[PDB]
RNA sequence: CAGGCCUUGACAUGCUAGGGAACCCGGGUGAAAGCCUGGGGUGCCCCGCGAGGGGAGCCCUAGCACAGGUGCUGCAUGGCCGUCGUCAGCUCGUGCCGUGAGGUGUUGGGUUAAGUCCCGCAACGAGCGCAACCCCCGCCGUUAGUUGCCAGCGGUUCGGCCGGGCACUCUAACGGGACUGCCCGCGAAAGCGGGAGGAAGGAGGGGACGACGUCUGGUCAGCAUGGCCCUUACGGCCUGGGCGACACACGUGCUACAAUGCCCACUACAAAGCGAUGCCACCCGGCAACGGGGAGCUAAUCGCAAAAAGGUGGGCCCAGUUCGGAUUGGGGUCUGCAACCCGACCCCAUGAAGCCGGAAUCGCUAGUAAUCGCGGAUCAGCCAUGCCGCGGUGAAUACG
């Protein structure tokens, strides 16, 4: 394992654990599914804008 | 005050640059305040022969500089007697041992620098705004082209109020990437201050 | 940016910590770049004409 | 805190070295 | 916490100037605009007018104001 | 043993221009080590859009600096005919190593 | 700003004249600029045997044409930007209706993030906007192995170090994929609500994109520019000072007030970037900042570089405390011509307010908020706690 971190290796190590288990009996792909550990985790770090302090939260105004 | 470059918000799609070359950190802009002046010279010599574009090329100490004309006469001049002056007078600046092509603008209503500085002359000579405005449209809108505009900026006819004129004809779909729309820009000097003509040709799609 | 200032190019500062990048096409001297001798501005201007090799506009 | 020299955050936050943060 | 290092900083305008006047005893005065020089020994018992930016503030120089620079004696602002 | 490497800010000349290298060698040379891609090195400009003022706005550019390797292993000394003076590209340098 | 100085200029194009070519080294006074001055030096053309004569380039003086103004006017202006607002809207052509301004289209019913789409309709179609073509992230493949690994197997100096393999990871080019396509229910459609299969499901996340226009919005100090105005100065050089002032008031922030916490040990997991006259491994001196010496990099190959929060162990036991690190003495290191005004960074000593903040008020709906650290531009250095990015950990709630 490598890049990210041990939350994210954990998960990482989740799903080829899954993948590998499946190529190994393609028939527990049933039994996984329901479960989604088949499923890859999009959720990523959203990019930073510029203007905000850090992607969405915004500056603070004052007495506008 | 809204609207990006036509020109930079297309450069990786339909539109090139006008410069093609690898440089390193210690080059790069060295060979940039140059290649600048390159523009600058040709730009205010070769005014009459209506100048669309400069491409220039480098590599090892090689250069391309091909310029972009309608009228390719004035450039060349008698014979030769010209593209030879303005090369040596070229290499002279840069001794890099410099090439010069002229290339020639095949229907000049499909080169938005050179509608606007049409337009933008015919604006020093007192013309009237809106006629140019409305010509240069059809001029273009008639050699071909899926669409055209034009957009002259204030102080028309040396109007105390600064307004902004311009009418166009056809598609001129700015948000769509997937155009390719020359875009020109021409400034235009007077008794009564600077006017900027502005012009758009719609002229492919993929 | 007055011309008798744009002598910044003297390079006869008597002590090098006078020097002064200082854009070469306007004359800029409050955010001139290293890698361009352009400042925020003109940089802004030729990058969008395409008379910067390369440099396109970032997205991601 | 993240504002006193003469700790291990103190340097790290500061980003410097020194008797409070040696350089490995 | 002061410092500068190794070197002792003092510009040779007065100091060729200020030592040049005790191969003869002594004298009275020093116009200067050097403040970014350091006070030395050669100079106890000397007089020298700092240059505030606007005009030029006579500075008797002592014993103890030594290590310090002639700036530190002429007060640059004006204050209430 | 021939190590060229090929930078430049086009992927695609880069590219091309880097697969022009490649057969004028498979037809006198080693199957040599392929076109190596080689991670970009991006320069990024951030530019505060309209002059003065309205800090809250900027522009975003970037320079990507493409790479390759190729490679050629086995100094054929044939290929140098097809790999001499029968170049194209325009905004690609090139570094040759034994 | 004060003071010392230049005034055809620091920079363009040219000009008629006494004169010496060019440009190299000097010395006086000087705070520096300046100013006075000393030699070195006679090249290039057409004449002349030669002394020398007239011209070219250059520079020098005196007088010109003129330079120069960050001097005024952003309501004379260009350009670029901000703003309502990524709001879903603004229009045209022809027809039709009005004496006319104008109306119809664009209204209406369903629907959508959307003037999105459907169905209606004296309207039929179009532009500019929406969307879509471009970038990034999520799954797989193909091409490619000086970056990947016993996945395997062979030697261990136990270091993927060797051998040699590309399969993996990855790198980066090019393609595959999602279409309400399939299933059920609703509907007249468009399109809803569910199910399957899938990495991904109904714009899958996040970008670049911001219509006709509105603030006589912003910028003459980026630049460009019309018009006024100054020209021994509102132009120019320099030394020094000031932009850093301090009875006060406000905005944006940083660090905190502590035990879910603070120290010291020891240990583990990231991404993006940056690196010639620059990253600087390693070793040695020093508590240290830093200094010496010195390998490697021309950079998936070397370096910045420790990620930090986390984990394991130990200390502190609720105190203004082992919380907090302001202020103030010391002694130093660096950069730099030079750190008084007015630089960071070490080290010793100081150890201030602060026990969670009135009335008010800000942000954010998911890898978001919160929290932790990393890089870069500019840059000698730096006053960055700023800004633009990066990746760890990772919530609460939304009846309405
Ligand atoms: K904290
Ligand atoms: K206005
Ligand atoms: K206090
Ligand atoms: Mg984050
Ligand atoms: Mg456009
Ligand atoms: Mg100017
Ligand atoms: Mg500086
Ligand atoms: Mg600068
Ligand atoms: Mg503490
Ligand atoms: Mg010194
Ligand atoms: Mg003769
Ligand atoms: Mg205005
Ligand atoms: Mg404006
Ligand atoms: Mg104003
Ligand atoms: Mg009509
Ligand atoms: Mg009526
Ligand atoms: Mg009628
Ligand atoms: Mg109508
Ligand atoms: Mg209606
Ligand atoms: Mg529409
Ligand atoms: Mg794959
Ligand atoms: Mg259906
Ligand atoms: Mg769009
Ligand atoms: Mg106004
Ligand atoms: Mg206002
Ligand atoms: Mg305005
Ligand atoms: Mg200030
Ligand atoms: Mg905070
Ligand atoms: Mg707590
Ligand atoms: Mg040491
Ligand atoms: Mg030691
Ligand atoms: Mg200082
Ligand atoms: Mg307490
Ligand atoms: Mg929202
Ligand atoms: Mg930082
Ligand atoms: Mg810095
Ligand atoms: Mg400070
Ligand atoms: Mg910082
Ligand atoms: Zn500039």
């Amino acid at each position: 394992v490598r890049g990210g971190g041990k939350s994210g290796q954990i998960d990482a190590i989740k799903l080829g654990i899954a993948r590998a288990l499946v190529q190994y009996n393609p028939d527990y792909r049933a039994k996984l599914k329901p479960l989604g550990f088949l499923t890859r985790d999009a959720r990523v770090v959203e990019r930073k804008k510029y203007g905000k302090h850090k992607a969405r939260r915004a500056p603070q105004y004052s007495k506008r | 005050g809204n609207k990006i470059h036509p020109i930079g918000f297309r450069l990786g799609i339909t539109r090139d640059w006008e410069s093609r070359w690898y440089a390193g950190k210690k080059q790069y802009r060295h060979l940039l305040l140059e290649d600048q002046r390159i523009r600058g010279l040709l730009e205010k010599e070769l005014y009459s022969a209506g100048l669309a574009r400069v491409d220039i090329e480098r590599a090892a100490d090689n250069v391309a500089v091909t310029v972009h004309v309608a009228k390719p006469g004035v450039v060349i001049g008698r014979g030769g007697e010209r593209i030879r002056v303005l090369r040596e007078e070229l290499a002279k600046l840069t001794g890099k041992n410099v090439a010069l092509n002229v290339q020639e603008v095949q229907n000049p209503n499909l080169s938005a620098p050179l509608v606007a500085q049409r337009v933008a002359e015919q604006i020093e000579r007192r013309f009237a705004v809106r006629r140019a405005i409305k010509q240069a449209v059809q001029r273009v809108m008639e050699s071909g082209a899926k669409g055209a505009k034009v957009i002259v900026s204030g102080r028309i006819g040396g109007a105390e109020q600064a307004r902004t004129e311009w009418a166009a004809q056809g598609r001129v779909p700015l948000h769509t990437l997937r155009a390719n729309i020359d875009y020109g820009f021409a400034l235009a000097r007077t008794t009564y201050g600077v006017l900027g003509v502005k012009a758009y040709i719609f002229l492919g799609e993929v | 940016a007055r011309k008798a200032l744009i002598e910044k190019a003297k390079r006869t500062p008597k002590f090098k910590v006078r020097a002064y990048t200082r854009c070469v096409r306007c004359g800029r001297a409050r955010s001139v770049y290293r890698f361009f001798g352009l400042c925020r501005i003109c940089l802004r201007e030729l990058a969008h004409k395409g008379q910067l090799p390369g440099v396109r506009k970032a997205s991601w | 805190g993240k504002g006193d020299r003469r700790t291990r955050r103190g340097k790290i936050w500061r980003g410097t070295y020194g008797k409070y943060r040696p350089r490995k | 916490p002061r410092s500068l290092k190794k070197g002792v900083f003092v510009d040779d305008h007065l100091l060729e100037k200020v030592l040049e006047l005790n191969a003869k005893g002594e004298k009275r005065l020093i116009k200067t605009w050097s403040r970014r020089s350091t006070i030395v020994p050669e100079m106890v018992g000397h007089t020298i007018a700092v240059y505030n930016g606007k005009q030029h503030v006579p500075v008797y120089i002592t014993e103890n104001m030594v290590g310090h620079k002639l700036g530190e004696f002429a007060p640059t602002r004006t204050y209430r | 043993k021939i190590r060229i490497k090929l930078r430049g800010f086009d992927h695609k000349t880069l590219d091309a221009s880097a697969q022009k290298i490649v057969e004028a060698a498979r037809r006198s040379g080693a199957q040599v080590s392929g076109p190596i891609p080689l991670p970009t090195r991006v320069r990024r400009f951030t530019v505060i859009r309209g002059p003065f003022k309205h800090k809250d706005s900027r522009e975003h550019f970037e320079l990507r600096t493409h790479n390759r390797l190729v490679d050629i292993i086995n100094p054929n000394r044939k290929t140098i005919e097809q790999l001499m003076t029968l170049d194209l590209p325009t905004g690609v340098e090139i570094e040759i190593k034994t």
